[PDB]
């Protein structure tokens, strides 16, 4: 009955915890030029 | 960004309260 409730909180946690996970590993994509017109920045 | 946790955690523990505030009341009852 309400043994579920509480359980429903423990949810979101995850949901954030899903979420930084996705988010940042993505972005990884420190030097990338094999040029000269690429190092030039 | 990290510090959501206690901001679940402290909310939990006032879901925590009510269910408690029922159930010793009910054992006042």
């Amino acid at each position: 009955a309400m043994r579920i409730v509480m359980g429903s909180w423990w949810l979101f946690t995850l949901i954030v915890c899903s979420s930084y996970t996705a988010n940042l590993a993505a972005f990884l994509t420190p030097v990338r030029t094999f040029q000269d017109l690429s190092k030039q920045l | 960004s990290f510090a959501g946790v206690f901001c679940i955690l402290a909310i939990g523990l006032l879901l925590a309260c009510l269910v408690a505030a029922l159930e010793l009341w009910w054992n006042s009852n």
